[PDB]
Order: C-alpha cells, then structure tokens, then sequence
C-alpha cells in the first residue's frame, strides 16, 4: 500500500470514459490484440507473444460507402450471425505500428479500385446472394 | 570439448544443414508441381543433388546432449532424462515432478 | 455458383496478383512458401552447446586454483595412482 | 530394488541433512522446489539451457566452496540473475569469505555477462533433521 | 590527451556525490544493459527499421512483364503470394527468395 | 514521487484480458491475492473462475539403460487465474506491469496479459 501510494504519480490520468467498454465500441471500436508472455533467464526476448490481428470497422471510419456490397463477403471468415464484428484480418507481418500503417494503405487502395468497380460487383449470379441485387 | 565423436557428427550435420535453407525450400516447392513440364524438375532436382554431402538436415539424428544417447530423448529438453530424471526426483524442475495425480 | 470464388479473385486483383485456379497438388508451393522449414527450427540445430571456450575458462579456472574441479581431482588422483603403479 | 533419491536405512546413526532427508516424491508435499524456472511450464521454451546452467552453477558453487556447505544449494530468478541461497558452513575466515564471494561474482559477470549475486546463510553446525 | 581526460574524471568524481547505497548500483546495472527492461516490454527493437510493407503483400512495382495466361506468371504469382502469407520470414529473406526465383525464371 | 504529465498521445488498453497460470495452489493463491491487493488499491474490478488442469503427461523407461517393463510417470499441471482488467492509461499499465514483473515467482505463477489498443486513425 504505501509502494503503490508512492508510485501514484509517475503515470498519466485517464479522463471519465465510462467503464463496460461502450462508449469505447460507440466512438472507435477499433481493437487489435496483443499479449506478452514471461520468462525467466538471461534471456528476455519473447517473439511468440507477437499475435496481432487487424480489427477496424468499414462503417465506423466512415470513407468508403461503395464497399458496403464488397467488404461484405470480399474478406474471409466474417459477415457472422447475430453480432457484428468488422475485421479485415490481415496478419501477414509480425510489428503493430506498420500492421496499422498497411491497413491505411489498404484501405486507400480499396477506396481507389472500389470507386471505380471492376466487372461481376453489381451483376452477381444465380444462386449466391448475400445481398440483393438483379437480376434474380 | 564434447564426449563422444557422434557429438561433433551431429554439430557439423546441423550446422551444415542450417547454413543453407532458401535454395532447399525453394527446390522442394519446385519439385512437387504440375505445372512446367519435367525438363526444370529434373534441373533443379540436379542443381539440389549437386550440393555437397553432411550440408544436409536428413542427417541430423535427435540425440541426447550428455554423450549422445538417442534413448527417450525429449528435443523440448534436449538433455537426455539422466540428470533431468535426478532434477525431477530432488525438485528443481519447477512443475515437472511425479505426477501425483 | 463460384461466386466465393468470384469474390476472392476479385479481392486478389484489387491491387494485383494470382487470380485464376490451379491444380489441387499444386497447393504444397503455398503450404511452403507460407511457414518455416523444419532445419530453422529451435527444436534441431540448437541442441548440442559449445562448452569449449567456456569449458578452456573452467579449466583455466582450476589451474587458478580459486576454484576447484572434484572430478578433475578425481583423475589426477587416478593418474598418479596409475603412474605409481603403470607407468 | 529402486533408489532413487530416498536413502535406505542401516542403522539409526545417520547425521542427515534437512533437504537430503526427504524422499524424491515429496516435492507437492513436503520437499518443496530448489531451482526454478519456465522451461518447465505447459509450455514455455527456454528449460535445456535454465537446466544445464542451474546444473553448472551448482557444481561451480559447491567446489568453490568445498566443504563449506551445510546442505544443497537453492538456486532462484530474478531479473538478469540467478540468486543462490546457501546455508555456509562457518570453516574459513569472513575475509576469505568475501574476498572469494567478491572475486565469483566478478569472474561470473565478465564471463556471462549475467551478475549471478548469491546470497549466503553462515551457521556453524549442520542442520541435522533424523538419524536414518 | 589520456592524463587529461583522467584529470577531469577524477575532479568530475570528487565534485561529486559517490554511490553511498545499493539503489546507484542497481541504476548502473540498468544502465549496463544487465538486467530486464521495467516492464519486460517483449519489444526491445524488432522494429525492422520500418519496413514500409512496400515489399510483403504489394505486388504492384514487382511485377515484370509476361503473357498472364501463360503458366509461368500464374505458377510465380502463386509463390509470391504463399512468400506474403509467411508473417515469420523476414524482409530482406522474402526479397532476396523474389528476386532468386525471378532470375532463375528468367534465365533458365 | 513526481507525475511528470507531458501533453503527447497515449494509448488506452480496451479490456484487458489477464490470465495467471501456475502448478501447485499455494503460490497461485498468494499471487491471485497480491494481485487483487494492487488492484483495488489502483482502482479496479476482477473476475475469477473454476478451470481444470493441463493432463500433459509424458511418459518414459524407468531404468536409464535397459529393462521396459514398469514406466515413469511424469506430468506437469496448470490453473488459469483470469484477472482481467479494464481502463487503464499507459503508464498506469507500464507501471503496474513493472510493479508485478519486480518480483514475479519464478517458473511458477506465470502471467499471460493480452493487451487490446486501438491506434487512432488517420
């Protein structure tokens, strides 16, 4: 008690933003994970620890209205049941900051390729529908 | 400063063997494939072929690290269980112990 | 109908690359290309330690005499014992 | 008939130790744990090399010290280090004490870069716990 | 210039405070790189010198001019994308593997 | 004992999960403890639960040599201990992190924290 009351400063206080993680989801839902294990030893380094994912909503971002029939079945294990959880999963290099930076280049570039659309993404087929389009 | 010699075999195969991986990936995609016909298989299977001896993890034999005693080896440990076994028994393996159940 | 598959190509040349199928067994290039060899592994060349500057630092350290090594005791006990009565 | 760690009896005039009067299975019961460290986890890496030091530094401890060891070594982590707790057995002078402490620790931080700092518990007499 | 630089480390010295606890040496050992990181952060460097993703998943400026229908463009966008679907291997290694397979391509 | 408040960004953790896994009891109690003990003295709730343990038993020749007959049994256990937080600045975290890293019981009782940022956009 008395350590922690010593080291209550050293740190930056955070403002009123509502525990239970709601406003959070309101405003940025964006949330890529990140663990670190422990080890004991003279060695530290740990790069196990290095999962990370790329989750940030389409909708919430606000630059790219056109994918809304794209992005729906485009990416892979997504568009679920009941919730809705919008990640465009894209762990192909390890770091956190440049994992960001590809996914803001992404997304430019699907913003470019998108507004301008490339042949079968209002004339869909038959018997696949995930939203409706003609014909039918 | 190794006991036995199958020590030092073993060091210089791993060694040998780690020195060079890309090229050996690289061919062992190559091979396996139904495209290109069998003219640049054979090639590559040649230019992998042509490689030197040892330089190769096929002879890598997971062994033991006390003398080289390939006897329920575990590679997670890499040592052999005769000191492991006596660690293990005394209690300075924290966890691994006799499973009491 | 291919329509999945429609998608992934579509989401492939949205900035350029593989587009069309290929074979079946042609799937071992990716599952290749796509993890680590087995010889890179931890768990195969990292086995044996060196010990040999660390073992010539011990043995210098016992002819220090500051430290002491009981097996090497041990054999030079044995050695005198066996010139003693060798040799 | 197996025997491992647990001594058998001859006659009851055996001047045992604490820690080496304590069968090999007592370590969730009685005997607790000397050494320690993640290797031994389910599962984390980095336990051959936490092993072979701990089994190094054991042997490099007890012949620096010979014969002044009341008991076997307790080796611990924390940090960069590798904390060694012993129970001394009052035989040399507290200069050559820590001359020799002084001079392990310097030899051992210039060689694994890695200050292994013990920690030592002199008493006189050892700790005699039965008479196997 | 050695005896100098002696001279002022020891006036340096004796205008100042020594160690007079275990706290200095703990920071000294700090200092040294001896003990972990407060946290161990699990992210000493591995920066990469930031590698710009300009080499992992864009193919765009690696492309070099081929007949798409052809089976050698098809079989080298395939490996380029199992190369960018490997997180572990590094950046230069993924280049140097591209530019391997390109000229042994093209070569032979 | 100074805050040192500069006026850059920071990241704020959005739930964190907290996981503690150990093989006897004992110390995970005494750790779950000091760590409910550092939490409500910085400001937060926990949650605990009633897993099972890890059976992975691996199993050897009894003599070094020769003989097969009778085996060994060696296994290794391990409770989980989720302690997750949520809210908390930074440096709070950094500092509570170091706080718990200063004298974490070695080999037993390991941590497993699983951080969740959220990097603002462009």
């Amino acid at each position: 008690k008395k350590h922690c009351e010593a080291l209550k400063d050293f740190c930056t206080e955070w403002p009123a933003a509502l525990d239970s993680d709601e406003k959070c989801e309101k405003h940025f839902p964006i949330e890529i994970d990140s663990t670190d294990y422990v080890s004991s030893g003279p060695s530290v380094r740990n790069p196990r620890a290095r999962v990370v994912v790329l989750r940030v909503k389409l909708s919430s971002l606000n630059l790219d209205d056109h994918a809304k029939k794209k992005l729906i079945k485009l990416v892979g294990e997504r568009y679920c049941k009941t919730t809705d959880v919008l990640t465009i999963k894209t762990d192909r290099c390890p770091l956190r900051r440049q994992n960001y930076d590809y996914a803001v280049y992404l997304l430019t570039v699907l913003y470019h390729e998108s507004w301008n659309t490339e042949e079968w993404e209002k004339s869909k087929t038959e018997a696949d529908m995930e939203e409706y389009i003609w014909e039918n | 400063h190794y006991v036995d010699w199958r020590m030092w075999r073993d060091v210089k195969r791993r060694k040998m063997a780690y020195e060079y991986a890309d090229e050996r990936l690289r061919i062992n995609s190559l091979r396996k494939n139904t495209i290109l016909p069998k003219i640049l298989q054979d090639v590559a299977d040649e230019e992998i072929a042509a490689l030197p001896r040892d330089s190769c993890p096929v002879r890598i034999r997971n062994r033991c690290v006390m003398t080289s005693r390939p006897r329920g080896v575990k590679r997670r440990w890499r040592l052999s269980r005769i000191v492991f076994r006596h660690l293990a028994d005394h209690g300075q393996l924290s966890g691994i112990q006799r499973a009491t159940w | 109908s291919e329509y999945a598959f429609r998608m992934s190509r579509l989401s492939a040349r949205l900035f350029g690359e593989v587009t069309r199928p290929t074979n079946s067994k042609s799937m071992k290039v990716v599952k290749l290309f796509s993890e680590l060899p087995l010889a890179k592994k931890k768990e195969t060349y990292d086995w044996y330690p060196n010990h040999h500057t660390y073992a010539e630092l011990m043995q210098t350290l016992r002819f220090l005499g500051l430290y002491r090594d009981e097996h090497q005791d041990f054999m030079d006990e044995q050695k005198r014992l066996k010139k003693l009565r060798g040799k | 008939k197996n025997r491992a760690a647990r001594v058998r009896v001859s006659k009851g005039d055996k001047p045992v130790t604490y820690e080496e009067a304590h069968a090999p299975h007592y370590i969730a019961h009685r005997k607790g744990w000397l050494s320690l460290h993640t290797g031994n986890l389910d599962g984390e890496d980095h336990a051959a090399e936490r092993t072979v030091e701990d089994v190094f530094l054991r042997k490099f401890m007890w012949g620096t010290f010979p014969g002044c060891l009341a008991d076997q070594l307790v080796l611990k982590r924390r940090g960069n280090q590798l904390e060694i707790c012993a129970v001394v057995l009052r035989q040399l002078s507290p200069h050559k004490y820590y001359f020799l402490v002084g001079y392990s620790e310097t030899l051992l931080s210039y060689f694994y870069k890695c200050p292994v700092r013990l920690h030592l518990q002199t008493v006189p007499s050892k700790v005699v716990y039965k008479y196997l | 210039s050695l005896w100098d630089v002696e001279f002022a480390k020891q006036l340096a010295t004796v205008n100042e405070q020594p160690l007079q606890n275990g706290f200095e040496e703990l920071i000294q050992w700090t200092k040294e790189g001896k003990l972990w990181e407060f946290p161990i952060n699990n992210e000493a460097g591995f920066d990469d010198d930031g590698s710009e993703f300009h080499e992992h998943i864009f193919l765009e400026k690696h492309l070099e001019s081929f007949p798409k229908q052809g089976p050698i463009r098809h079989f080298m966008e395939l490996v380029t994308c199992g190369l960018s679907k490997n997180p572990y291997l590094s950046v230069k290694q993924k280049v140097e593997h591209i530019e391997w397979f390109r000229n042994y391509f093209n070569e032979k | 004992p100074v805050v040192t408040i500069s006026d850059e960004p920071d990241i704020l953790y959005k739930r964190l999960s907290v996981l503690v896994k150990g093989h006897d009891k004992a110390v995970l109690d005494s750790y779950e403890y000091f760590a409910v003990l550092a939490a409500k003295e910085l400001g937060i709730s926990i949650k605990v639960h009633e897993p099972p343990r890890k059976i992975e038993r691996f199993t050897l020749l009894q003599s070094v040599h020769i003989y097969k007959k009778h085996r060994v049994q060696y296994e290794m256990r391990t409770l989980y201990r989720c302690l997750e937080l949520e809210h908390l600045t930074g440096s709070t975290a950094d500092v509570y992190l170091e706080y718990i890293q200063r004298n974490l019981p070695e080999g037993v009782a390991m941590e497993v924290t699983k951080t969740q940022l959220e990097q603002l956009p462009e």
